[PDB]
């Protein structure tokens, strides 16, 4: 696994040593390398797992995520390029730093064969992300945001570290394969019940779950293009992966406990995709449909089925792509707008028409259409759901048709019908943001003719 | 359209704009011509009958009253020209209106196609760069004190002088421009 | 990278598990065996526990 | 073709009736399909007969691989973790060939149901019988382990299982 | 389409046309530029019917706000080809 | 111009020898876990005439 | 008619610009390997089953079809 960590290491010398105008040159030729070197993971077995040491294993259910990471870090530095362009070459190389730091404290995260090196990981993610939202952040705001994505986590997850504490203290280890061959059924008891819900909450926060999702708005809304990207593509399915990774310990408490979540995740998908009805925000209403897409992805963990977990790996890399993408077209419209709402700017198609195309397709992808796998997430989740109970299908049907509505809402308002006539600041698409629609659209496409490569150790 | 509104409607320009509406109705409810030239010289020599009428009381009786009528026989379904706002045609073509400043952001390679057109749009500009100076001031010394009251503009009174505000009325795409 | 992806080997044994269950079937139909078996364990290589209720 | 066994997906003789031309009119159907067959099946079997010969000239040969047997769960001790993951692994693969088996007997029959055609309701009713028989066998196995399902469980499912079935048994002999 | 580009002279032509029609206007005594209030002695309502024939000619409707304001033959050819976007 | 470029495009050598050190090393680890190499029940196999250990 | 009028639109050249440059980039790198694909196929590929001799073990390349997987 070293093969992967080592380069994505020696990225902060070489960008730190690099010549003052060649840093975007080098970081992003070498992470794409490092990119092409993490698609060898992929050819997963049958059998357990790519166990590489004892510090480190592979998993079909952590390969994808893992190329998804290594793969988001050249599409941030060609996002955060442009605006960056006044910046003094020290603060740039700051920036570039914090996001291999972050991509290495994710590549960690994703392997970890053990529970407290995860955590530590999990919760060492955080601070850089904290310091891009709250440094390189327009508004003012930024720093409440800031208050609220870090309080809101170590909230969640303060519990998770005492309750995997006593776990090691009880069991003897916290090594995924120890407690996966020596799991042993947990007590309908009160101190199970409490352990049970230290063990969720903290990967529940993350997702986040319909109660807790308040932080995700103003996160995503104040943190620069970069910080949006790694927010809604790879930080959200954190909690998922922890989920799936840790419910083997909870059975057969889960069933009983699980009720609550399973209902305020399928009310609160239908709640978050009508608040994206009305919103006067491009970030705004794409942070509500991450939020109505990983409470889908709730429910799927939650059913714990194997079409469940197939479902939900499907469309956590579909939802990180496209939401990914989402958030690059609507910087790309503040950029010349410089103002974030989506009825100032409008008649878009006409000025900007392959920019619209990929608008389109980006509208598309987040409407579900077949064969994308985020439909094929969608209805193994859907399905699952179905087998659990045959009237969850009804709140999925609403969620659907809720969901395609504020999609076209979007390519509605801002790429259809006629240009505002004093705005006259609105320049030709460069090349730079179409090579980055192309590159964040194409893999999905491409994954659709091998959806198994994406569907998790339960296929 | 290309009027400024007014502060409101006088009682004649309501009863002209009724008996358009009403006429407009009754040939949409007559669907031959002539059958729509007895019935509308009908209704024409009804409305003439209280022309005379110098009661003001008596004339907010007349035509309020017609207009309920109206709406009950207001054929829910009117003929309406295609291009006008309730036409099938109403909005066909505004997605081939382009601004014109787009051109100044046209390669060079595109700008060598074309160059008597941008010669003579870089006329106009220094044209329109000369006009809006003289028109600040022209506006400024014109406008009443206190703000303007009515959305009209004045006239160009000097030789060399343009009519304030015209940049964006002259340099209207087209109606059919594709 | 696609074309890597693509040429993947079975590491998942798809064909492995083909052919074994070809010749598995093979087998079974004709001994006159019933398929596959409801139990997944041998039962007498199972001790139950002595109800005497 | 000899490149699938005949015996794992068995097919009917499918007798085919004979072309019985009951007027002079030259049908267009023959001279269509003879047309065809002049314009696109020579070129294609002869650009076969060329990648044949081609593949001849360069042979080589791989061998399916074969596992032995390892002693499963029931004779795994309480903790002994070696013999356990042997056993978890040997479980897997046989939880494998088990879904390829009910494949195999879904396209059984898929096959027959379209054959047979309008008959299908009762020319298929063997493939209808043999796959009731392996659905309920599969069934029985794995149908409620759901995610992280392991030997451990699956074993205890049929301790569950056939615990009922002697209680049965003991009460109707005793009944 | 296929419709011919029509110009100023066919425009006033036809505005001539459908006001020598309207039979309550001597045809030798009207002009481009004679006025409807004064120089033919026609009501208002005889106005508003002109503009209905205008509008049944031309295909297109006249708002009220600039039909109520259109009182010479001229100044309706000079809407019309504003409207129309006519060059010569 | 040899010498010169060198002082300007040194940085890029940097990923791909990161690269290959991870490689090695995660071989050097492999070597630790040896204990049950040719000892596993489903692969006891005996050695070729030639062959030392099953793998590296 | 010598009634051409221009038409205002948008500068079409750097999105053809961009689409030309994708295509180049992806054909250059695609029509090699298709061409090296395609002759592995006609030339080289598609081993058979066989079955193993005794006293002989395969290596762990040998178990595959295709010979890009091997
Ligand atoms: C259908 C068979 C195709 C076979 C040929 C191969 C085609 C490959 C196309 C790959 C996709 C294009 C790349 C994505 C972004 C666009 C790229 C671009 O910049 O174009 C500029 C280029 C030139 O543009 P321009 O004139 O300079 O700019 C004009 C303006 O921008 C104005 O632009 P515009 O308005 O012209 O927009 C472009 C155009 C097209 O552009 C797009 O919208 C691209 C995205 C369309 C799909 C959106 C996602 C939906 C999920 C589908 C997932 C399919 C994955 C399959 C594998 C894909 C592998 C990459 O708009 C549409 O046509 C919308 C199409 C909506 C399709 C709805 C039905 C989808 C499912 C159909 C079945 C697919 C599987 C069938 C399986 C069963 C039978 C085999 O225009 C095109 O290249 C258009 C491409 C033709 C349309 C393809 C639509 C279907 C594609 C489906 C995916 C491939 C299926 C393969 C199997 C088919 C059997
Ligand atoms: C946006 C773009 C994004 C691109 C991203 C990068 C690409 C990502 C995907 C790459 C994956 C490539 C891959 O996996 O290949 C799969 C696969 C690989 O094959 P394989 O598994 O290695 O071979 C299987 C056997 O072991 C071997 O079979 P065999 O050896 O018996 O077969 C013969 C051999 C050769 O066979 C032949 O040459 C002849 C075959 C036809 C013969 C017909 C008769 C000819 C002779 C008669 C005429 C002349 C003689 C007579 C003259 C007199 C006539 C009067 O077969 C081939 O060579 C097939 C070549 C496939 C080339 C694949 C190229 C992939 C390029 C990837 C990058 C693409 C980037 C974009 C640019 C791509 C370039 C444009 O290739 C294909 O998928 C072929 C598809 C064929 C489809 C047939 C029609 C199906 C229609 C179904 C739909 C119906 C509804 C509509
Ligand atoms: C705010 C946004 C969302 C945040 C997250 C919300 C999700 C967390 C909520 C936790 C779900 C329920 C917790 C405990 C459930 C236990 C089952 C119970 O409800 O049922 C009965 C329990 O009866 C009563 O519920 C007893 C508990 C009553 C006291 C709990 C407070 C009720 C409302 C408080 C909600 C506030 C939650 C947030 C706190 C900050 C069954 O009776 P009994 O057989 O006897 O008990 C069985 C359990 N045994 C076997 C261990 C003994
Ligand atoms: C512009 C207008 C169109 C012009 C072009 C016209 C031509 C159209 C053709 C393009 C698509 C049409 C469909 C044709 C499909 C044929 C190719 C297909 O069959 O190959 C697929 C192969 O595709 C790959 O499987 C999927 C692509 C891999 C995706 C990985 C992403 C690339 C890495 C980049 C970073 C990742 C970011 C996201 C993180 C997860 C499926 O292969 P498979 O049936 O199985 O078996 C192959 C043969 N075997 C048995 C020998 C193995
Ligand atoms: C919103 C999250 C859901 C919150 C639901 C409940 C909220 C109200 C609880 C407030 C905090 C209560 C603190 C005290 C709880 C005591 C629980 C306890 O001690 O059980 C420990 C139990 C058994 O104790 P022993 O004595 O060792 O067993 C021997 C005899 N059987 O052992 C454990 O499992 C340890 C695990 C730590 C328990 C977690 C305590 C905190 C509450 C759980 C997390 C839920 C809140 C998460 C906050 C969400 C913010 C994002
Ligand atoms: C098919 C749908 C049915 C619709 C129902 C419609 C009902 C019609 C009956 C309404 C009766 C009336 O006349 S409504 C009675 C309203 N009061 C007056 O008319 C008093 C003074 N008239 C004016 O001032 C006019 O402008 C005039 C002098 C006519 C011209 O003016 P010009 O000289 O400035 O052109």
């Amino acid at each position: 696994m070293l093969k992967i960590i080592i380069p994505t290491t020696m990225l902060l010398p070489m960008t730190w040593m690099s010549k003052h105008n060649m840093i975007w040159i080098n970081a992003t030729v070498h992470s794409l390398l490092i990119s092409l070197i993490s698609l060898s993971l992929l050819n997963q077995l049958g059998e357990n797992s790519l166990n590489f040491s004892l510090t480190f294993f592979s998993d079909s259910l952590s390969a994808p995520l893992l190329v998804l990471t290594t793969w988001l870090l050249p599409l941030m530095l060609m996002a955060s390029q442009s605006h960056l362009s006044k910046e003094t070459t020290t603060r740039k190389k700051l920036y570039i730093t914090m996001l291999i730091l972050l991509q290495l404290f994710l590549i960690m995260t994703f392997t970890a064969t053990e529970l407290i090196l995860f955590y530590i990981l999990f919760e060492a993610t955080l601070v850089p992300t904290l310091i891009i939202i709250t440094r390189w952040g327009n508004q003012t705001e930024r720093l409440n945001a800031g208050l609220y994505f870090l309080f809101y986590t170590l909230a969640g997850s303060l519990p998770l570290l005492v309750a995997l504490v006593y776990i090691q203290n009880t069991t003897g280890s916290l090594n995924f394969l120890i407690i996966h061959y020596w799991s042993h059924p947990l007590s309908n008891s009160w101190s199970n019940i409490f352990m049970w819900l230290a063990c969720i909450m903290a990967f529940m926060v993350k997702m986040p779950l319909y109660g807790l999702h308040l932080w995700l708005p103003k996160a995503h809304v104040e943190a620069p293009i970069a910080g949006s990207m790694v927010l809604a593509a790879v930080l959200l399915k954190l909690g998922g992966y922890g989920m799936m990774r840790i419910t083997t310990i909870l059975n057969p408490l889960t069933n009983y406990m699980a009720y609550p979540f399973l209902m305020l995740s399928m009310w609160g998908m239908i709640m978050t995709s009508s608040i994206c009805l009305r919103q006067t925000d491009l970030k705004s209403l794409i942070a509500y449909s991450s939020v109505s897409h990983m409470a889908l992805v709730i429910v799927a963990i939650m059913i714990q089925t194997p079409w469940s977990f197939m479902g939900a790996t499907a469309l956590m890399i579909a939802h990180g792509l496209t939401s990914s993408m989402l958030f690059c077209l609507a910087n790309t419209n503040y950029e010349r707008v410089h103002s974030r709402t989506m009825i100032l700017a409008r008649g878009l198609q006409t000025l900007l028409p392959l920019m619209a195309t990929w608008w389109l397709v980006a509208s598309l992808t987040n409407l579900a259409l077949p064969p994308s796998i985020n439909l094929i997430g969608e209805l193994f989740i859907i399905t699952a759901s179905f087998s659990w109970s045959n009237i969850t299908i009804i709140l999925m049907g609403m969620n659907m048709m809720i969901t395609a509505l504020y999609s076209l809402y979007m390519l509605i308002t801002t790429q259809r019908g006629k240009y505002t006539h004093h705005i006259n600041n609105i320049k030709p698409s460069f090349t730079r943001e179409n090579a980055l629609m192309a590159l964040h659209i194409l893999p999905l496409l491409l994954l659709t003719l091998n959806p198994k490569m994406i569907l998790g150790p339960l296929y | 359209a290309f009027s400024a509104p007014a502060a409101y409607l006088t009682h004649q320009q309501k009863v002209l704009r009724l008996y358009k509406r009403a006429l407009r109705h009754l040939e949409s409810w007559c669907v031959h011509r002539d059958k729509y030239r007895y019935f509308a010289c009908l209704m024409r020599a009804r409305f003439d009958e209280h022309k005379n009428e110098k009661d003001m009381v008596k004339a907010t009786q007349l035509l309020r009253q017609a207009e309920e009528e109206f709406w009950y026989g207001q054929h829910p379904q009117p003929y309406i020209f295609p291009e006008s706002p309730g036409g099938t045609s109403y909005e066909r073509y505004e997605c081939y209106k382009v601004p014109e400043w787009c051109l100044d952001d046209w390669h060079p390679s595109e700008k060598a196609m074309y160059p008597d057109y941008f010669a003579k749009r870089e006329q106009w500009k220094r044209l329109r760069r000369e006009s809006w100076e003289r028109e600040v001031k022209q506006l400024q010394e014109e406008t009443p004190p206190g703000g303007p009251r009515t959305e009209a503009l004045p006239p160009a009174r000097k030789e060399g002088d343009l009519p304030p505000l015209w940049w964006h009325i002259v340099t209207r795409p087209r109606e059919r421009p594709m | 990278g696609s074309t890597f992806v693509a040429y993947l080997p079975d590491y998942r044994m798809q064909e492995w598990a083909r052919r074994e269950a070809e010749r598995l079937v093979k087998y079974r139909e004709a001994n006159g065996l019933p398929l596959m078996e409801s139990n997944c364990f041998d039962p007498n290589k199972i001790q139950l526990p002595e109800d005497e209720d | 073709p000899d490149s699938w066994d005949k015996d794992v997906y068995p097919e009917p003789p499918r007798r085919t009736p004979a072309p019985a031309p009951q007027t002079s009119l030259p049908n267009p159907v023959t001279y269509l399909t003879k047309i065809f067959d002049l314009l696109v099946d020579r070129p294609v079997t002869l650009a076969r007969e060329f990648i044949e010969q081609q593949h001849a000239k360069n042979r080589y040969y791989y061998y399916h691989r074969e596992f032995r047997r390892v002693p499963d769960i029931t004779e795994c001790e309480e903790k002994d973790i070696l013999c356990m993951f042997e056993a978890e692994m040997q479980w897997r693969r046989d939880y494998k060939v088990d879904q390829e088996i009910v494949n195999i007997i879904q396209e059984r029959l898929k096959a027959c149901q379209q054959r047979e055609g309008e008959s299908y309701r009762q020319n298929c009713a063997k493939e209808l019988e043999q796959f009731t028989q392996v659905s309920k066998a599969f069934q029985d196995r794995y149908s409620d382990l759901g995610a992280h399902y392991s030997a451990r469980k699956c074993l205890a499912k049929q301790k569950q299982r056939m615990l009922a079935e002697r209680k049965a048994a003991k009460e109707a002999a005793a009944a | 389409s296929d419709a011919p580009p029509l110009t100023l002279e066919a425009i006033k032509d036809r505005v001539l046309y459908v006001l020598k029609l309207y039979d309550k206007i001597d045809p030798e005594k009207l002009s481009v530029n004679s006025h409807f209030m004064k120089d033919l002695g026609l009501d208002s309502l005889d106005q508003v019917e002109i503009i209905m024939a205008m509008e049944d000619e031309f295909g297109f409707e006249i708002p009220d706000i600039d039909a109520e304001k259109l009182m010479c033959p001229q100044e309706i050819v000079d809407y019309i080809a504003d409207k129309k976007d006519v060059y010569e | 111009n040899v010498l010169q470029i060198v002082r300007d495009h040194w940085v890029h050598i940097l990923v791909p020898v990161g690269f290959v050190f991870g490689c090695y090393l995660d071989r050097r680890s492999d070597e630790k876990l040896t204990a049950f190499r040719n000892k596993s029940l489903l692969f006891k196999r005996e050695l070729r005439p030639n062959e030392e250990v099953t793998w590296k | 008619h010598g009634k051409r009028l221009f038409i205002i639109k948008p500068s079409g050249f750097y999105d053809r610009r961009f689409l030309k440059l994708m295509r180049f980039y992806i054909l250059l790198t695609g029509i090699p390997v298709a061409i090296g694909i395609t002759l592995v196929n006609v030339f080289i590929g598609e081993a058979e089953l066989a079955d193993i001799p005794e006293g002989y073990v395969p290596e762990h390349w040998e178990y595959f079809k295709h010979p890009i997987s091997r």
